[PDB]
């Protein structure tokens, strides 16, 4: 239990099927940086004496995490970079639950640290092919869609007439209609007094059949399967394969990993698509010192499996606030990503084949950023829209009307090479002289 | 529920609906 | 004795056995909305629309108790939020019918208090809809 | 058991967790009411004795129910009421057969009571919330329903022809096609030689779909599922469920708690609407003096579970029979009941978002009784008519039309701000002028 | 409905596969009763009205019950039994529910009606044949049992030191110990925060157990089925057959007949003896002119099936009332029971082999009454001893062992020819100069 | 979203069914406490404005979790105690998922803070008896 | 304030919301397509087999989800492998359109690096449809 000499070993090569882990690692005030980091890499325990105590197991001898590396971080002055590498025989195959087990269990209230935050994690192929993970993958999605060229475009429903299941699906009605691909069940509706799920879904059903009987496109709304139990859960999935509808949607970190991945494996066997929502990651995921980057819980989530991801929004975020957005959301998309510390990126991560998550992105309040996520996103993603469609003032149907044509607009511009950041004002005025919808909601 | 107090319409009413149709 | 024919003689559920109605008894109707706190809104529907239907079922597994397709019609605008004054909805009434000839109209109310739907009654038959009968259905 | 001392204690402060109750109470002469109050919160277990024997218990030290206050009977001279308060530890979360059990399992024989009626339960939030209850209820019904500002318009089928299965679906065919919402299997309609039960199921899903398709309005038949016993009932829930029909009826008391709980489930588990038949009800409820006023049968009902209730006629009972008619129909219906003696409401009720459920009233035999049902009830009601759409000169359907008519009529009127207790029948009159199935129901 | 010439017809020939119906009948003042007989036969559509409305049905055609006979009850001015027949089609086969619902489903409402109380039915051999029946039957019961020639014992749970489930137990161990058969939940534990069921199931089953190695006879305990649900009930009905216990309670009148039915057809199949509780029968049975005489819902109870029913107690009884209790003891056990008035038997009720159900006599509160409860009900009772077990000074097991050792004692000397109506003071003196434990009850 | 004066309700009485949440906040500087505890009771759906932008639903009218009461931390200058009231109606009977999804869900991201942590909860006898609870508990475990 | 209509307004995805693309813009897209390395195609469905239906379903189990048919439309010759320049698109478009002139025409673009359509967006409308808006859908 942190030796520093058996466990921080500096002239360690790394193997191929270890998972390594970047801890952001803030020592106590006179505890040097290598005895962090074995600490770290021991999981000791013992959490609150900060030293050896009982040493010589058969789980600290073949079975154990090294401090391979520790690096200073630069502007800081008592933050370190550790680098552990875990043997992939500590961890159970296609468990996500697992790992985070054996990773984050317990270190994270080791004395001897006053902060840390796991930043990073390399998934060797070895690991990743234990997993079924998404139930389909953007690719897929985009087939069975038939949506092809640009990002999908959803909303939230918060209806103005009443919380109930048939007003819920009026709105969906209203929306799809209008030109979004996806609405959305609100995270925390699952099933209340003033709305049971099962309610909920009949008439979400009949709104996405009659916007798509209108449309002639195919449609969705994210119908949240979160329950209290496994059971209740798996009766919601049920649910929606039999009325035939393409989407659901879970809270994982809510709900938990060992859900999540149940639910995942449902939906690849019963071909529906799983939006996943991230309530909570902020507990988890905000302060820079401490917990778990969203990278990581990311990473996770590909793993567990998932065709969309919450990612987050970029309106209002600093250049480099944006560099760590693009950098997860190539971990959440692509089949290999190259190291990149500025992106935040701290090693690389070959996916070897698992299909990549669709990050969904919170679009602004209104249709003038529509340049900006097409530009930083391209066409990979969802974008959602929290009140582009509803703040619009002739209601939910112009209002989706009016981010569809914003976002095809951009797209064609886009495709025709213009520039998206210095032009996409011009792109948007031009589109509202033709289209009715699109010259109102800039009339706001 | 409340007791509906009725609302004359104003007097070019019939007439206003016409002009509208048309 | 008469027989009540089976033929042509779709109903859209209240008020649709009694004669259409007029635009004062519209406007008596929109003032028993507004004197109630209650919200109007119209509903419109192309004839096709219009009844309920079962044609979506083909898609189910044995699931389709109380599901029914074109029980949702389309919003006419937006709920007519703060409406005191009738002439408006027979106003929207009236604009309604007019982009819209072939499409039956409803108008419905909602109760923010109970948040749910709280009236529909139909105020609009599409003369070139067959489907109904001019009350000589006897 | 009855010391007197310890169970009648009149300054005991109630919680909001108990479970009250208030019995009307007629001691045997000589016999103080704060005894009888005393054994009726005891149960002693002596029956026979009226005199404790076997006194100081685990089960009577804190599980025990407390008479708090005993009030005499206004222009009564030996009845009481006595109000118990039963802590909420003592029940079975969700068992209104448990509730049963331990209010009213034993007390109603003490020999200290000459005779012992319960007329009113307190239900607390606590305990309330461990009930599914309603599958359904009142708004959710009329969203499915499509069916909004009128009372539901009923009837029961009586063929003229014979019972036979395929003429009682005749008869429902003619009703339905004329304008009522639904009709109904008489109670002891279950599965018997001259029709089976399948064969009127399917006979009935054949007249629901021929009267739908003719008049483009949802329609339904409540579909007797009683049965001898639970797998036979669920045989009978699962087949409704697979034609696809909307409803299915229950009869509540005769079937049992038990078994109409699990049916209330099934009910909310598949989307199926269920009404609730009250046969049985005078057997326990008429007598002023002894047994379980209606609307603690109630109240039981909508915790176990019923999207409709049969709640009587108000045809030929005065205005205080009629204050009491009201109060359990607000009970039935209502989030919030306050106290109220006047119209036999004895605790302030909260069903804290439970579900309402929908009263059904017995029209009279003929339409006249319109204008006073829509004033009494409101809209949030069937109608039924047990012969006004068959003791029609021309038949089931114009004698359905002309109910559907004179509804709609007065719903009209009353919209209008007409006063219905006044001018019924110059409404009536009015409508006649121009429905002709209308005027020959008035000229009977 | 109620022409008093269609449905009154003294005439009419009984048929052997009718059903019989006795009512007590109050009519109205001026109302004659004829007229009110026919009503009952009739159970027409207008339970206010009290007069013929809607007059010609295929349901009041052929399967109408028939009001044969009309006999005025001695010593009472205003009262009458009208016999009602019903023909055996109107019923569900093997549905006590059903039976429930045509025969008293509506009438005890009717207007005509001041009060209606059902004292007896004639249940017919050609229906009596399509029921399940009782589980096992008391000779059945004692076979499994091995106890012959003698009542069995058992004693209701009521612990003095907490009604934890292990405290339970440990009060079940200690009465079963000295000498009783039985114990018994109390009707209203079922699952409680206090005390969840299958930790009480499994803390008895060791009781049991225990005590069964100990005294080398079989044991058992009633542990309550009765739930919120069927499917709650079917789960604790399995957990008893997986502890291989031999007996189970259900309260038959709470939980429904078709839950009770349910439970009796799983005894049958899986070899569990049912003990049933009739928990709220003085709701219904206890008021002379109105409701529905316990004969009635005992002979209810053994066509839905129970091994054991709660009868009684004949403590504190006139002669007359003990005629009527013994009346439907012999309806309980007895194979062919004839025509007697006295002792309340309308009908010749014929079983058709149809097992005896076991009357479970409530004891008093002491041994005294033992050669009075031998003489009355025989051998082929269950003595309940509510506190005999428990009062005792020295406590259960010897309280247990001083009411087994006066039922042997009793036993004994009736066998001997002796008259315990006489000399039962000097069996039990006689026996308490052997047994101290029976001496010391008596000091008491 | 945040209007201060909807969410902020200091002269609100606590019902007994409603779930209560104490948050030791850390408002951004410049922001005052009492905009910082109705955010958090509102849940805004803009979590990077902190600012009302689309304002009037019906899962803001009576499905609201109101702020009834800051404090200031002793010894503490920049954190308060807010104290939050939720109607029971908010939450799925026995789902600790489903509470945790209501109150926890979204708000520690909100940039008009700029820290959050969750002290404790008030878990209301109508809300606690949906739950089965631990399968045994001390007492029956012993 | 307008309303969005419901009637004869079916989309065919990606571009169906801007108005139809001139000869000029068809070429811009094709440009992208070629600088891209990607291999144009073209697509072509009569009107009733244009958008998304259920009609298969008729006979599934409960394996409906996600399944449609009429997403797959008919592919026009071979996909252009090669393509470099854009007029021999605008020559096949009006080739196809020529002998089919009540269909659709969609242009899709495969990118034979990820294996998998990357893009399908509509270059012609048949006059004969009568189920979709000249943008004057409001």
């Amino acid at each position: 239990k942190d030796y520093r000499l058996t466990y921080y070993t500096p002239d360690y090569v790394v193997r191929d099927t270890d998972i390594l882990a970047a801890f952001r690692m803030t020592p106590q005030p006179g505890v040097p940086p290598e005895e962090c980091g074995a600490a770290v890499a021991a999981e000791s325990s013992t959490g609150t004496w900060t030293t050896v105590w009982t040493d010589g197991l058969t789980s600290l001898d073949r079975y154990k995490g090294r401090c391979y590396d520790i690096e200073p971080v630069p502007g800081e002055d008592n933050q370190y970079i550790a680098y552990v590498a875990y043997p992939i025989d500590l961890f159970e195959e296609g468990s996500v639950t697992n790992m985070f087990t054996s990773i984050v269990g317990n270190v994270f209230g080791f004395k001897a640290l006053r902060a840390l935050r796991l930043e990073d994690l390399r998934i060797p192929p070895a690991y990743v092919k234990t997993f079924v993970g998404p139930p389909h993958g953007i690719q897929v999605e985009r087939d069975k869609l038939n949506k092809y060229g640009r990002g999908l475009l959803g909303c939230t429903i918060k209806p103005k007439l009443g919380l109930s299941a048939k007003n819920y699906g009026r709105a969906v009605y209203e929306c799809l209609r209008g030109g979004l691909d996806f609405t959305k069940d609100d995270e925390n509706v699952n099933s209340q007094p003033f709305m049971r799920w099962r309610d909920r879904f009949l008439f979400v059903a009949e709104a996405i059949y009659k916007a798509q009987a209108e449309t002639g496109e195919v449609k969705g709304h994210y119908l949240n399967a979160t329950a209290g139990t496994c059971e209740e859960m798996m009766k919601r999935a049920v649910c929606a394969k039999e009325l035939g509808v393409p989407i659901i949607m879970h809270d994982y970190l809510t709900g938990g990993f060992t859900a999540n991945t149940s639910l995942a494996i449902y939906c690849r066997d019963n071909g529906l698509l799983l939006h996943i929502h991230r309530a909570m990651h902020a507990v988890i995921d905000r302060q820079r010192n401490h917990g778990i980057h969203f990278r990581v819980l990311a990473k996770a989530l590909r793993m567990s499996g998932g065709d969309h991801l919450h990612s987050g929004t970029v309106v209002g975020k600093l250049e480099g606030e944006r560099e760590v957005t693009l950098g997860f959301v190539d971990l959440m998309r692509d089949d290999y990503v190259e190291k990149d510390r500025s992106r935040g990126i701290y090693f690389t991560q070959d996916w070897c084949s698992m299909p990549g998550v669709m990050p969904v992105a919170s679009g602004g309040i209104h249709v003038w950023h529509m340049p900006a996520l097409v530009e930083i996103f391209g066409d990979d993603a969802c974008l959602q829209f929290g009140g582009g469609t509803l703040g619009h003032p002739w209601g939910n149907a112009p209002g989706a009307a009016a981010n569809r044509v914003a976002l095809e607009a951009c797209t064609q511009a886009r495709n025709e090479g213009r520039d998206l950041a210095r032009e996409g004002g011009d792109v948007i005025r031009s589109a509202c002289k033709w289209s009715p919808e699109l010259a109102a909601a800039c009339e706001v | 529920a409340v007791t509906p107090s009725r609302s004359a319409l104003p007097s070019n009413w019939k007439q206003e609906l016409e002009s509208l149709r048309s | 004795m008469m027989v009540w024919t089976p033929v042509n003689n779709k109903m859209f559920e209240t008020f649709s056995y009694l004669p259409p109605l007029s635009d004062e008894q519209i406007a008596a109707q929109v003032d028993y909305i507004v004197a109630n706190g209650w919200i109007p809104c119209l509903e419109f529907a192309e004839s096709d629309k219009a009844y309920v239907s079962n044609e979506s079922a083909i898609r189910f597994g044995s699931v389709s108790c109380l599901y029914y397709d074109n029980r949702y019609w389309t919003m006419w605008k937006l709920p007519m939020f703060g409406c005191r004054d009738p002439m408006q909805v027979l106003r929207e009434i009236v604009a309604c019918t007019k982009a819209f000839p072939d499409a039956y109209v409803r108008l419905v109310a909602f109760d923010n208090q109970k948040q749910v739907q709280i009236m529909g009654f139909l105020v609009q038959r599409p003369k070139s809809a067959r489907d109904w009968q001019p009350a000589n259905k006897r």
